[PDB]
RNA sequence: ACCGUGAGGGAAAGGUGAAAAGAACCCCGGGAGGGGAGUGAAAUAGAGCCUGAAACCGUGGGCUUACAAGCAGUCACGGCCCCGCAAGGGGUUGUGGCGUGCCUAUUGAAGCAUGAGCCGGCGACUCACGGUCGUGGGCGAGCUUAAGCCGUUGAGGCGGAG
RNA sequence: CAGGUGGAGCCUGGGAGUGAGGGCGCGAGCGAUAACGUCCGCGUCCGAGCGCGGGAACAACCGAGACCGCCAGCUAAGGCC
RNA sequence: GGGGGAUGACCCCAGGCGGUAGGGGAGCGUUCCCGAUGCCGAUGAAGGCCGACCCGCGAGGGCGGCUGGAGGUAAGGGAAG
C-alpha cells in the first residue's frame, strides 16, 4: 500500500499560519516565515517571562524609593531599616502602600528610621 | 493584585533658578523631575512628568578649565561639515541652550524622551512666561 | 432593492480598467453616465455598457425606479489569463499574459424621501 | 521506466539545477525509490508449534464450553433448511458465529450459505478459523482426524 | 554597463505606496449653453456646439 | 481595612468579599483556611514583626483549578534543536471572610 | 501534438445531474456576458460545471498610522471596537522594556559565506539472500525440513534428501 | 592502608560518532623576548552553554551550568550623578 | 532511588533532568489488512472553513458551528510507496 501525503501536510501548515495570525506581511501569510517568526516568538516569550519578575520588581524599588525620599531618606537606607526592624515582610510587591495607603507607608518609614541606632 | 497604574494626573509645574548652580549637577534633578521619578505612581511608559522652567541660564557656572576647553560639535552632512563650538562662545551667542543640551541628553531617547524635553522651558535671565503655578524649587 | 450587471472575460487588464471603476464609485447614474464619456481610457467603454446592463436591470426586473438610482458597489475581479509567446533575442522567448477582467457593477436607491 | 537515458541539460552554465535523464526519481513521472516489487511473505512455522497452536484453540474453546461434538446430523441431505432445522434443535440459532468441521459433503453445502456459519473438510481445521468462530462444532469422523492430526 | 536587477521582491505595501498617485481624475464638465446634456467646456459640444460660428451639425 | 497576607511563597492585600487567585493548597474545596500568616492591619499602627501574631484572615477554598495555557518553547538556531511543551499552572480560589485583629 | 535533417526524443489533457430536465420567453448588449423567468433536492451543480485548499488579486467593515529607525516579534500598561449579566475574553496598536532571520557549511555566521520569489503537490535508509548480536516463543541431546506430493469459499497436511 | 555509594569503577557484549578544532592561562621550540602566527606540553572554556548576568556593543575575559510556572526573597560578577 | 505492600500508572519523601555528532527509550499520525455478512451514515461519510471550548508534555485527539454530498470504518492487533 502506498501512503502519500495527503490531507497531513496542509493540516500542519494551517496550525502554524494560526498561530501566526496578526504577524507582518508574509509572515502571516507564508508557512516558513509564519515558522521562522514563530521560532523567535517562541524565545522571546519565554525570555521575556523571565524578565516581566525583573521589570516589575525595578519598577516597586523606583516608586518605593520616590515615596520614601519625601520622608527624607534613601531606598537604600530604607530597606536595610526594615530589615533590622524586623519588618522583612516584603513588598517590594506591594508598594501600592505607598500609594494607596499612603500613612501606612508613612509608619512603616518610622519603624524603619528607628532600628539598631 | 495588579500593580497601580497612574489615571490621567494634574501636570504640576517647577521654577529654577540655576544661577551659580553648577551644571550636569543641575541637570541630573532637572531630568529626574523631567520623569517624575520623584512621583511615587512613577510610570515609564506615559510621563506623568512635571514641567521645569528655568531662568537665569546664562548664569550657570561651571568648574575647571570648560569654559574654554569644552566644545560642542555639530556634522551638518558634507564633507568638511563637522562643526565645533566653545563652551563661551555658546553662553556668548546662545547663553543656555547649554543647558537644554546637558539636559537633552539626560533624558532618555525614544518617542517619549523626545516629549519630557518638550516640559522643560530654559530662559535666559530672569523671568519668564507666568502662567502656570510654578512653585519655586531650590 | 439593489441591482446589478457582471462582464465576465472582459479582455482587459483589470487594473486598467479598475482605475476608472474608482472613477464610479458610489455616483449617482447621472454623473456616472457623464463621467464614462468624457473618461478617456478604453476601460470607460466597458464600464458604461455594464453600468448600463445594471441600470437596465433595475427598472426592468426589480422595479427600481432609474431616477433614483446611485452606484452601491462596483469591482472588477481578474478571471483567466490568455498567454502568449512572445519571442526575444538570441532565441530567449518569453510569455506574455493578456489579462482578463470580470467586471461588476452594483446599483441601489438613493433614499430621495 | 520508460524515459530515455539521454542527459536532460549540459550540467554547467545553463543556470538551471542539475540533472540525468528525467527517469531520475527526484523528478514528476520518474521512478520510484525502494518502493515495493513482487515479494513472497510466506516463512515456515514450526510444526509442532502449528500442532500446539490447533490443539490449543480447540482446548480454549472447550474450557469455555462451546465446543460440541455430534453423531450423524439428520440434517444431511444438504439443504440450508434442513439444515437450519437441526441447528435449532441442536441449540444453535445463530446468535453465535459457528465453525462446522465435518467431512460429509451434504451437511457443508447445506450449512455453507449461512451467514454465521463457516465451514471446513477435518483435514482442514486451522486455528484462525477457529479463533474466528464464537462455537466450534464437530462431527465424531472430525474429533478423530483432529485427534490424529495431534500427536 | 552590467545589468541592474531587484535585489528584493517588492512588498504588497510598497507598490502599493508607490501606487499612491495613480488614481484618475474625473473630466471635468459645464452644463452645455443651449442643450440638455454635459460637456467638457471650451469645446463645441456634441449636440449643436456654439452660436455665431457654424458648429458640427446636430442640427 | 485590608490585611497583607503570604500564601505560596507571594503577598496579596486581602480585603472582606475579596476573590483572590492563589497558588494551589492542600484543601477540599468549601473547607476554611485561617492563613495565621498575617503581615499588615489596614490600621495602621499596628505593623511589624515577620508575622503579628494571633492575627489571621479568614477566606474558603472556592475550589482548584488550572490556568490557561501557557505554551513555553525553546529554540537554538544552527543545531536543529527544538522543544514545545505546554504548561497550566495549578491555582485554588479563595473568598476572603473575615479580617481578624 | 510538438522537437529533431535523421537515428531519435516525446507531453499535457479524467468527474454537471438521479435525469438534460443543457435554461422557452422578456430585458441590457454588436456579440460576449449578465438580470429576470423556468428546471432542479441543490444552479457560488450552469456546461471555464463534484469537492473546491494555498500562494495570488479585489470590495466592504473594525482597530491603527504622516517627528520616527527597523529580523518586525515579544513582555507590560493604556486607548478604541466586539463578545459577554458579571468577572472575563477576542481584535487592533500608542508608549515603555527586551531583541543579530531559517538552513547549510565551519575553529567561528545577522553575517558582506551556501541555498531558498511565494504556495500547492512529488521528493531520499528499502528489499532479497547470507551473517552477527539481541529479543519473543516452540522443542531440547537434539532442533529443523528443501524441492516436491496430496488437499483447499484466502485449509492445511505430508515430504528427513539435507 | 584508610576515607570517598558516585550518571563512580571493573568484566563481557550490541550501536555509534570523531580522527579540520579554536581561544585563553601557564611552560618551552620555531619566529623578530612579530602576528587573531606556527608547533608541542598541562589546564580551562567555546565547540555542543551565538541560553542568562557583567564587560557600551563582542564564541570562548569576570559571574553562573537555563525541567516548567509566579506582578515573591537573598546574592555573584559588576555596579549605586 | 527509598519507602508505603495498592504490586506499579498512586501516594508520600530525596535527588537528577544545558546540549552538536551520536547511543537508548517511549508516543503521535498517514495508507493498507484482520476485527466486518459487523458498526457509524442523507436526522448527512470523507474532505473543506471557523473556534476564545475540552483532553494530551508534545506529535496529536475531541467537541460545536458552517460547507460538503456517499462514504467512513472502534476496541485490539498486523503490514508499509
Ligand atoms: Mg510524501
Ligand atoms: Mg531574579
Ligand atoms: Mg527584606
Ligand atoms: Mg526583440
Ligand atoms: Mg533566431
Ligand atoms: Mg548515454
Ligand atoms: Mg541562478
Ligand atoms: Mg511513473
Ligand atoms: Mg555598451
Ligand atoms: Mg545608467
Ligand atoms: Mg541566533
Ligand atoms: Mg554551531
Ligand atoms: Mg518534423
Ligand atoms: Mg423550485
Ligand atoms: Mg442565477
Ligand atoms: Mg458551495
Ligand atoms: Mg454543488
Ligand atoms: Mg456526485
Ligand atoms: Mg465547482
Ligand atoms: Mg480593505
Ligand atoms: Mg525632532
Ligand atoms: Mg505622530
Ligand atoms: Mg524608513
Ligand atoms: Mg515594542
Ligand atoms: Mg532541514
Ligand atoms: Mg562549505
Ligand atoms: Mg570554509
Ligand atoms: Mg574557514
Ligand atoms: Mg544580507
Ligand atoms: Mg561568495
Ligand atoms: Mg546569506
Ligand atoms: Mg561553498
Ligand atoms: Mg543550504
Ligand atoms: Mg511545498
Ligand atoms: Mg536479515
Ligand atoms: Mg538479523
Ligand atoms: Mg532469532
Ligand atoms: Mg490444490
Ligand atoms: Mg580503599
Ligand atoms: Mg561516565
Ligand atoms: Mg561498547
Ligand atoms: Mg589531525
Ligand atoms: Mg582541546
Ligand atoms: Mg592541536
Ligand atoms: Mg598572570
Ligand atoms: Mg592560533
Ligand atoms: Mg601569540
Ligand atoms: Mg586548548
Ligand atoms: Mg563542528
Ligand atoms: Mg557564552
Ligand atoms: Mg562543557
Ligand atoms: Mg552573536
Ligand atoms: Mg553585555
Ligand atoms: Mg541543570
Ligand atoms: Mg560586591
Ligand atoms: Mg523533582
Ligand atoms: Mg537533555
Ligand atoms: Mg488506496
Ligand atoms: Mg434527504
Ligand atoms: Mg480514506
Ligand atoms: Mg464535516
Ligand atoms: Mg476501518
Ligand atoms: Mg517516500
Amino acid at each position: 500500500p502506498r501512503a502519500k501525503t495527503g490531507v497531513v501536510r496542509r493540516r500542519k501548515h494551517k496550525k502554524i499560519l494560526k498561530l501566526a495570525k496578526g504577524y507582518w506581511g508574509l509572515r502571516s501569510k507564508s508557512f516558513r516565515k509564519a515558522r521562522e517568526t514563530l521560532f523567535a516568538a517562541g524565545n522571546y516569550a519565554y525570555a521575556h517571562r523571565k524578565r516581566r519578575k525583573r521589570d516589575f520588581r525595578r519598577l516597586w524599588i523606583v516608586r518605593i524609593n520616590a515615596a520614601c525620599r519625601q520622608h527624607g531618606l534613601n531606598y537604600s537606607t530604607f530597606i536595610h531599616g526594615l530589615k533590622k526592624a524586623g519588618i522583612e515582610v516584603d513588598r517590594k510587591n506591594l508598594a501600592d502602600l505607598a500609594v494607596r495607603e499612603p500613612q501606612v507607608f508613612a509608619e512603616l518609614v518610622e519603624r524603619a528610621k528607628a532600628a539598631q541606632g | 493584585m495588579k500593580t497601580y497604574v497612574p489615571k490621567q494626573v494634574e501636570p504640576r509645574w517647577v521654577l529654577i533658578d540655576a544661577e551659580g548652580k553648577t551644571l550636569g549637577r543641575l541637570a541630573t534633578k532637572i531630568a529626574t523631575l523631567l520623569r517624575g521619578k520623584h512621583r511615587p505612581d512613577w510610570t515609564p511608559n506615559v510621563a506623568m512628568g512635571d514641567f521645569v522652567v528655568v531662568v537665569n541660564a546664562d548664569k550657570i557656572r561651571v568648574t575647571g578649565k570648560k569654559l574654554e576647553q569644552k566644545i560642542y560639535t555639530r556634522y551638518s552632512g558634507y564633507p568638511g561639515g563637522l562643526k565645533k563650538i566653545p563652551l563661551e562662545k555658546m553662553l556668548a551667542t546662545h547663553p543656555e541652550r547649554v543647558l537644554e543640551h546637558a539636559v537633552k541628553g539626560m533624558l532618555p531617547k525614544g518617542p517619549l524622551g523626545r516629549r519630557l524635553f518638550k516640559r522643560l522651558k530654559v530662559y535666559a535671565g530672569p523671568d519668564h512666561p507666568h502662567q502656570a503655578q510654578r512653585p519655586e524649587k531650590l | 432593492m439593489e441591482a446589478k450587471a457582471i462582464a465576465r472575460y472582459v479582455r482587459i487588464s483589470p487594473r486598467k480598467v479598475r482605475l476608472v471603476v474608482d472613477l464610479i464609485r458610489g455616483k449617482s447614474l447621472e454623473e456616472a453616465r457623464n463621467i464614462l464619456r468624457y473618461t478617456n481610457k478604453r476601460g470607460a467603454y466597458f464600464v458604461a455598457k455594464v453600468l448600463e446592463s445594471a441600470a437596465a436591470n433595475a427598472v426592468n426586473n426589480h422595479d427600481m425606479l432609474e431616477d433614483r438610482l446611485y452606484v452601491k458597489a462596483a469591482y472588477v475581479d481578474e478571471g483567466p489569463a490568455l498567454k502568449r509567446v512572445l519571442p526575444r533575442a538570441r532565441g530567449r522567448a518569453d510569455i506574455i499574459k493578456k489579462r482578463t477582467s470580470h467586471i461588476t457593477v452594483i446599483l441601489g436607491e438613493k433614499h430621495g424621501k | 521506466v520508460a524515459y530515455s537515458g539521454r542527459k536532460i541539460w549540459p550540467q554547467k552554465h545553463t543556470g538551471r539545477a542539475r540533472h540525468g535523464d528525467i527517469g531520475a526519481p527526484i523528478f514528476v513521472g520518474g521512478g520510484v525509490v525502494f518502493g515495493p516489487k513482487p515479494r513472497d511473505y510466506s516463512y515456515t512455522l514450526p510444526k509442532k508449534v502449528r500442532k500446539k497452536g490447533l490443539a490449543m484453540a480447540v482446548a480454549d474453546r472447550a474450557r469455555e464450553g462451546k465446543l460440541l461434538l455430534v453423531e450423524a446430523f439428520a440434517g444431511v441431505n444438504g439443504k440450508t433448511k434442513e439444515f437450519l432445522a437441526w441447528a435449532k434443535e441442536a441449540g444453535l440459532d445463530g446468535s453465535e458465529s459457528v465453525l462446522l468441521v465435518t467431512g460429509n459433503e451434504l451437511v457443508r453445502r447445506a450449512a455453507r450459505n449461512l451467514p454465521w456459519v463457516v465451514t471446513l473438510a477435518p483435514e482442514g481445521l486451522n486455528v484462525y478459523d477457529i479463533v474466528r468462530t464464537e462455537r466450534l462444532v464437530m462431527d465424531l469422523d472430525a474429533w478423530e482426524v483432529f485427534q490424529n492430526r495431534i500427536g | 554597463a552590467k545589468h541592474p536587477v531587484p535585489k528584493k521582491k517588492t512588498s504588497k505595501a510598497r507598490r502599493d505606496a508607490r501606487r499612491s498617485h495613480h488614481a484618475l481624475t474625473p473630466p471635468t464638465l459645464v452644463p452645455c449653453p443651449e442643450c440638455k446634456a454635459m460637456k467638457p467646456p471650451h469645446t463645441v459640444c456634441p449636440e449643436c456646439g456654439y452660436y455665431a460660428g457654424r458648429k458640427v451639425l446636430e442640427v | 481595612m485590608f490585611a497583607i497576607v503570604k500564601t505560596g511563597g507571594k503577598q496579596y492585600r486581602v480585603e472582606p468579599g475579596l476573590k483572590l487567585r492563589v497558588e494551589k493548597l492542600d484543601a477540599e474545596p468549601g473547607a476554611t483556611v485561617e492563613l495565621p500568616v498575617l503581615l499588615l492591619g489596614g490600621e495602621k499602627t499596628v505593623v511589624g514583626t515577620p508575622v503579628v501574631e494571633g492575627a489571621s484572615v479568614v477566606a474558603e477554598v472556592l475550589g482548584h483549578g488550572r490556568g490557561k495555557k501557557i505554551l513555553v518553547s525553546k529554540f537554538k538556531a544552527k543545531v536543529q534543536y527544538r522543544r514545545k511543551k505546554g504548561h497550566r499552572q495549578p491555582y485554588t480560589e479563595l473568598l476572603i471572610k473575615e479580617i481578624r485583629g
